[PDB]
């Protein structure tokens, strides 16, 4: 695991996704801190989210535990942080990288999947009045990450 | 005579005198690095209830375990990490962005 983290941590060095870093929490290189810069065509702009990021002892090859540590208010993220992504269980490969979890992350905040919610009256409001989950969104935002 | 690419496994290159396969599928890894990937997926499999397949396409995937794990492990230096000076000046900026988050109780505590 740690030549492939290596060498992942030098290419986010290099060329990270847009808006977004990754790096080691003080000398521990299996324990990361990301942040992610609110997309453009979310809710969330204009705020920066820290996240947290483990590595397991057989990495690449079992994925990394990822949760957010900034609170948001989203139909698919709870208030532990908690993350329903499929990439993060179901579909993880080897050939992923912290680089492409990153990228999905950020398409998850702009594109919520209400059908299948961790948190059902956020996922409620954001079927029946989508006007009003984008305010309280917005507010969540401007309170804590910005 | 030696693909030119990196394999997605372990994200080195490939070398002179090195072990390496290519897959149907038109893909090249160290033998090493692939008979490490589908020990894995044989293992998930079994917990379940074959579904083994490249890591790059997702194909079914043809192969003998035992072939590829005879060939020798790549002998690879690690890649060093020394951030960047413009590396260290934004990690500085990051530690205040997050100092102010929790005094405003936008860090969740799991405590
Ligand atoms: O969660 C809250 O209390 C808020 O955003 O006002
Ligand atoms: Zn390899
Ligand atoms: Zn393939």
């Amino acid at each position: 695991a740690l030549k492939r983290i290596h060498k992942e941590l030098n290419d986010l060095a290099r060329d990270p996704p847009a808006q977004c870093s990754a790096g080691p929490v003080g000398d521990d290189m299996f324990h990361w801190q990301a942040t992610i810069m609110g997309p453009n065509d979310s809710p969330y702009q204009g705020g920066v989210f820290f996240l947290t990021i483990h590595f397991p002892t057989d990495y690449p090859f079992k994925p990394p535990k990822v949760a957010f540590t900034t609170r948001i208010y989203h139909p698919n993220i709870n208030s532990n942080g908690s993350i329903c992504l499929d990439i993060l269980r179901s579909q993880w490969s080897p050939a992923l990288t912290i680089s492409k979890v990153l990228l999905s992350i950020c398409s998850l905040l702009c594109d919520p999947n209400p059908d299948d919610p961790l948190v059902p009256e956020i996922a409620r409001i954001y079927k029946t009045d989508r006007e009003k989950y984008n305010r309280i969104a917005r507010e969540w935002t401007q309170k804590y990450a910005m | 005579n030696i693909p030119h690419g990196q394999c997605v496994i372990c994200l080195y290159g490939f070398q002179e005198k090195e072990a390496f396969t290519k897959t149907p599928c038109y893909h090249y890894f160290h033998c090493h690095c692939l008979a490490r990937a589908i020990q894995h997926m044989e293992q998930e499999l079994k917990a379940q209830g074959v579904g083994v397949q490249c890591p790059v396409c997702r194909e079914p995937l043809v192969y003998d375990l035992a072939s590829l794990k005879a060939a020798p492990e790549p002998q690879q230096p690690m890649e060093l990490y020394q951030p960047s000076a413009e590396s260290l000046r934004q990690q500085e900026e990051r530690k205040r962005l997050y100092q102010r988050q929790q005094e405003r109780g936008g860090i969740i505590d799991l405590e």
